């Protein structure tokens, strides 16, 4: 069981990500991307995100690895010291589909992580959700199921800055 | 068709068995050749990996194997038995703690004689001696690879992880107290967390006349900063638990309350 | 429908481009709009660059005489042409197919610690990029001050083109340039003027941010400011001395009165001082003080 923190950044990205796609397409649609970050000892840092090309076929969902590896090059040119971690999406609980993408995304890490976001929602939480896949045998089958990690919000003085100002919106000692 | 491929594997075990590993790496080199042309092949390789000195990839093929369904639950259970006992004395690495985290999200580790070791090279935890004596017990004579002039190589690897865990739970220690923790010469511990310093392992400095050796300072304001932001988080906690553990009631009413 | 600002229509745009105005006058840009995430994009980019500088390019769009800046990347810089121009392409072709239509708008690159203006080179590149590419902007971001002031430090220019000579209407706000910089900032400052900023976000970030803010508290009450920036406290004394000999130099004979300027940035940098300190009374009292 790892120890995971999140940065702003990434919520950010996947607000903007889905907002950008709802108004293109004309209709709510849910969005698959990546997210890169850094770990020491079991300590997971998740930093950035970055978006992810994916098809569909029949009922299930794609991901395209050639463009993966591309961005991840592109990616690898500017932050060096940065690792892909895993991928993230919109949605509720998480549903068979994101079972089989995780499966597909698995072949990339050995162990990522899945992040949900749920930009529908009624209560006053962040609708943040991570998860870890643990495999399981059931009746002599292997499968795997999520196990929700506890999740903190990382500490940077710029990045607090930055939220501080968007947050708000509009003497010195006042 | 599969007659000779059963004999060639016949042949590997038996000299596998008879400690005439060279013979059998040979065997199996040229029949993964005809392998692909059509369960116990991976086995006999996982064990010719095994038998060179080669602990992380046997581990990872035994533990890729305990998943087969074709396979009964006992010989799964050895094979994660298997995967376990190597990664344990797997040279250390980045490989090698992504094995231990993979074995740990293991359920099925928990029924295993080996599993508190684990847990402890995991979760960075003091091996006593006892504990290291039964894993010796359990260990299979190829396993126990030590040098000529001595210095077994699980032993001083155990010795390692004792002074980096036992880093983490003092500010500082004397020479005999960590001689006497990690069960060697308070001469040899000196020599050891020298050792270790030098090539940047850990974090401290040696004073000799006074016989201590310091590890990370932790200094005063950022303590108190990170003690602010846990207090700060039991109080976040706190009203989490107290608003979905019991709404309406106390929570939104007092809630409305203050906002009104 | 605050969300209208994220809808792209590619028509409206070529309709623009076809038929520029900005051909004609030369203060026609005078407002510029930068998305939340953008602005905290560069803002993370330049501080993750340390005390280095660190440059990437802004996509945007235009509406009216508003540069609107949706979002950034980074560019390698370990480069002007060919490496900056590849890594621009090759980005722009992957980001096309994944809902990202907008074109570049600008570049930003980060001024740590000296203020946010323009260099003699940053003039010819901003030269350069409008002689070709059009409509452009230049922004400034001080990522060092931004810590110490608690201020977004940002600053978005456009420069005049060659041979024009507006006439004065300069507000000029006053900026603590070190003395090495000060000759470089007075040969070109004229060349350029500065845009109005103003920042935007959708609903679904502001729904976001409102909820991120009921745990985000933790780290504004546990900041201690006073220890994550304690070498630009001393950079800033060392320049000031050295501010205040040249004052004192020119006491001894007979900018102008640099007696008043070096004044200036010592009461900046000491009511900067101040604030941190006070910030930690704060939480003293609040903490500390209830010894039961
Ligand atoms: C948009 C960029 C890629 N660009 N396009 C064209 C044009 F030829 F097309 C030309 C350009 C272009 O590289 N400009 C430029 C000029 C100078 C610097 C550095 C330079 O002085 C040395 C450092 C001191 C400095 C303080 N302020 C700018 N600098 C940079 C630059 C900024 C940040 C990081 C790395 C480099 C970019
Ligand atoms: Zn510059």
């Amino acid at each position: 069981s790892v120890s995971v923190a999140l940065h702003p950044l990434v919520i950010l990205n996947i607000s903007d990500h889905w907002i950008r796609m709802r108004s293109q397409e004309g209709r709510p649609v849910q969005v698959i991307g990546a997210l890169i970050g850094k770990q020491e000892g079991r300590n997971i840092e998740v930093m950035n995100s970055f978006e992810l090309l994916s098809h569909t076929v029949e009922e299930k969902i794609i991901i395209d690895k050639e463009y993966y590896y591309t961005k991840e090059e592109q990616f690898k040119q500017v932050f060096k010291e940065l690792e892909f971690l895993g991928w993230y999406t919109t949605g509720g609980p998480p549903d068979p589909s994101d079972i089989h993408v995780h499966k597909q995304v698995c072949e990339i890490i050995e162990s990522p992580l899945f992040l949900k976001l749920n930009p529908m929602t009624k209560h006053t939480d962040l609708p943040v959700s991570v998860f870890e896949s643990v495999i399981d045998i059931i009746n002599g089958e292997a499968t795997m199921l999520f196990a929700e990690l506890t999740y903190t919000l990382a500490t940077e003085e710029a990045e607090r800055i930055g939220v501080d100002h968007v947050a708000r919106m509009t003497s010195t000692v006042a | 068709v599969d007659y000779k491929l059963e004999t060639y594997l016949k042949i590997a075990r038996l000299y596998l068995e008879d400690d005439d590993p060279v013979q059998a790496e040979a065997y199996i080199n040229r029949a993964s050749l005809l392998q692909n042309e059509s369960i116990h092949y991976k086995v006999c390789y996982a064990r010719v990996l095994d038998y060179r000195r080669k602990f992380i990839e046997a581990a990872q093929r035994y533990n890729e194997l305990s998943y087969k369904t074709i396979v009964h639950e006992s010989e799964r259970l050895e094979a994660l038995k298997h995967a376990l006992h190597c990664t344990i004395l797997a040279s250390a690495g980045q490989q090698r703690s992504r094995m231990l985290a993979t074995l740990f999200k293991d359920e099925r580790c928990q029924q295993l004689a080996a599993y508190g070791i684990l847990e402890k090279m995991y979760l960075d935890r003091i091996i006593r001696g006892n504990q290291l004596q039964e894993f010796a017990a359990m260990l299979m004579p190829h396993q126990k690879a030590t040098t000529a002039d001595g210095s077994s190589i699980l032993d001083r690897a155990v010795i390692e992880h004792n002074l980096l865990s036992a880093s983490k739970l003092y500010n500082n220690i004397t020479f005999e107290e960590l001689g006497a923790l990690l069960e060697i010469p308070a001469a040899k511990a000196e020599k050891i967390a020298s050792q270790m310093i030098t090539e940047g392992r850990m974090n401290g400095f040696i004073d000799q006349i006074d016989g201590i050796v310091h590890f990370e300072t932790r200094e005063a304001l950022p303590t108190w900063d990170k003690q602010i932001q846990s207090l700060c988080f039991q109080v976040n906690n706190l009203l989490e638990k107290i608003s979905q553990t019991a709404p309406e009631w106390t929570a939104q009413a007092m809630e409305a309350q203050m906002a009104q | 429908s605050i969300d209208e600002i994220y809808k792209y229509d590619k028509k409206q745009q070529q309709e623009i481009l076809a038929a520029k105005p900005w051909t004609k006058d030369h203060h026609y840009f005078k407002y510029c709009k930068i998305s939340a995430l953008a602005l905290l994009k560069m803002v993370m980019h330049a501080r993750s660059g340390g005390n280095l500088e660190v440059m990437g390019l802004m996509l945007g769009k235009v509406d009216g005489e508003t540069m609107i800046i949706m979002d950034s990347f980074a560019l390698p810089v370990e480069n002007a042409q060919a490496a900056a121009y590849e890594y621009m392409a090759a980005y722009i072709e992957n980001a096309k197919q994944v809902g990202r239509l907008e074109n570049a708008i600008g570049w930003y690159h980060s001024h740590p610690g000296y203020g946010c203006w323009l260099s003699g080179i940053d003039v010819s590149t901003q030269m350069l990029n409008q002689q070709f590419q059009e409509p452009f902007v230049a922004v400034v971001i001080d990522p060092t001050r931004t810590i110490s002031a608690g201020k977004v430090n940002l600053g978005a220019f456009r420069t005049y083109p060659k041979g024009y000579k507006p006439p004065d209407e300069g507000p000029s706000e006053y900026q603590t340039i070190p003395l090495n910089k000060i000759e470089d900032f007075g040969v070109h400052c004229k060349q350029y003027y500065a845009l109005e900023v103003s920042y935007f976000k959708s609903s679904l970030d502001r729904k976001l941010l409102e909820l991120l803010w009921n745990k985000y508290w933790v780290n504004t009450l546990s900041s201690s400011s006073l220890l994550t920036n304690a070498d630009y406290t001393t950079g800033q004394v060392f320049d000031l001395s050295e501010k205040l000999e040249q004052s004192e130099a020119q006491l001894g004979r007979g900018s102008e009165d640099k007696l008043a300027k070096a004044t200036r940035d010592s009461c900046k940098t000491t009511i900067e001082a101040i604030h941190g300190l006070m910030s930690q009374v704060i939480k003293d009292k609040l903490f500390n003080q209830i010894n039961i």
